[PDB]
């Protein structure tokens, strides 16, 4: 388009972000497709661990301040899961840091009780890990799906 | 509504209607200028 | 300061299709009703079934603006205990009379304990530090 | 002599206003450098937070971030990395020449 009134149209009316949910049910049209599931199902999985180098490097890979990605001006990163004896975050840990630098520092954190299409039995005995938990913005229980 | 002559030459009523029509074909809808065609190519960093 | 203390029995590890992660299922040796349910990093600290492990919850380590790594001289409250762990409380469970069960999440690794009488010193706070022994 | 204004690059719109925290801009560089020089920053007690990120494969260009504790700028902690790296490499390249006369 050529003209500013064309431009503001394509940017605030027709533009991507505002077509996140179809008018034909509500429901969403926007989502990652097949790496990026496969991905977070281990990722988020108990067994994924990270040191501080891995840790900061996955936060950084995701997270440019310079591409106007963060929220704080500093990227800002969560204490580790284990202390003693090797200092190492959780999968978990790295989708509550992207949160915590992408969402607004005014506002408080996200609250949701979720479930996953991945059932309890296939993660092993006593697992709450279909249960997908965020309290205050922070990942405490469950692994992320296509759901 | 012409008699047949030994496909006849279209009128402008044929003009209008030549396939979806001057109005479908070049109101409705148009070519534009400042546009581009390519085939899509998957890309998950931008 | 210290929140809760005591010597716990394992009466079970599983994996559940873990290669680093088992679930821990203890009773306290002084304590009838008290019960465990932890899971650890069973690859930095291994744990076995009949053990005696000393865990422990603590406010802190004896106002902090971030954590750091450590450098020489310093001292902290996990200098006691062999695995450290630091998570949120998420969850007050009330199980019939008098009985109080609590819900701990160190990302993703989960913890409930049942008891009573802590309903007091353990309180829902997003600092909840976890040190284990033996 | 003229010196390159085009490799490094300070990302300003990024930059701490006092002087920890700074994104960095290098041109015709990737993972080669990229990762084995976030490897050398993150040993320095000073720094803080530290990783590198390619913004896309077809444009040349690598983005590292340094973010340090108190009295040590992002700047001097990339002086540090890359003058830890030249004598990193000076080690491989004396243990390497040792090792082919021991032969």
């Amino acid at each position: 388009p050529q003209n500013e009134n064309a431009r503001a149209e394509a940017l605030n009316l027709a533009n991507t972000d505002s077509q996140y949910l179809t008018p034909t049910s509500g429901s969403p049209v926007r989502g990652l497709i097949q790496d990026h599931i496969s991905a977070g199902v281990w990722l988020t999985s108990k067994d994924s661990f990270f040191t501080r180098e891995q840790y900061q490097q996955y936060i950084y890979g995701c997270i440019r301040p310079e591409d106007g990605h963060t929220t704080r001006s500093k990227i800002v990163t969560l204490p580790p899961t284990i202390f003693k004896p090797y200092p190492l975050w959780t999968g978990k840990q790295i989708i509550t840091t992207v949160l915590l630098n992408v969402t607004p520092p005014d506002m408080p954190g996200i609250n949701l009780i979720s479930k996953n299409k991945i059932k309890n039995e296939y993660w092993g005995k006593g697992s709450l890990e279909n249960e997908v938990l965020f309290k205050d913005g922070a990942l405490l229980c469950g692994i992320l799906d296509k759901s | 509504k012409a008699q047949g002559r030994t496909v006849p030459i279209p009128g402008v009523k044929q003009a209008l209607e030549k396939k979806e029509g001057l109005f479908r074909k070049h109101m409705m809808g148009k070519r534009v200028n400042y546009a581009a065609r390519s085939v899509i190519s998957p890309d998950p960093n931008i | 300061n210290t929140l809760f203390d005591d010597i716990f029995q394992v009466s079970e590890v599983d994996p559940g299709r873990y290669n680093k992660v088992c679930r821990i299922e203890a009773a306290s040796t002084t304590q009838d009703q008290c019960k465990l349910t932890l899971d650890i990093n069973v690859e930095l600290f291994p744990v076995a079934a009949q053990d005696s492990l000393t865990v422990t919850i603590a406010s802190s380590l004896n106002a902090t603006r971030s954590w750091r790594p450590p450098q020489a001289g310093d001292r902290s409250l996990a200098d006691d205990y062999d695995y450290v762990m630091y998570g949120t409380a998420y969850k007050f469970e009330e199980v019939s009379k008098d009985l109080i069960a609590v819900y701990y999440s160190f990302g993703g690794l989960l913890m409930r304990l049942e008891g009573n009488y802590r309903n007091l010193n353990n309180l829902k706070q997003e600092n909840a530090y976890l040190l284990i022994r033996r | 002599e003229e010196p390159d204004r085009e490799k490094i690059k300070l990302l300003t719109q990024a930059t701490s206003e006092d002087g920890t925290s700074a994104s960095f801009q290098i041109v015709e560089e990737d993972h080669t450098l990229g990762n084995a020089l976030r490897y050398v920053i993150m040993k320095n007690p000073d720094v803080e937070f530290c990783g590198y990120s390619i913004p896309h494969p077809s444009e040349n260009l690598l983005n590292i971030r340094i973010q340090t504790y108190g009295e040590t700028t992002a700047v001097d902690a990339l002086q540090k990395g890359l003058k830890d790296l030249m004598d990193l490499c000076d080690v491989v390249e004396s243990k390497f020449t040792e090792k082919i006369k021991s032969m």
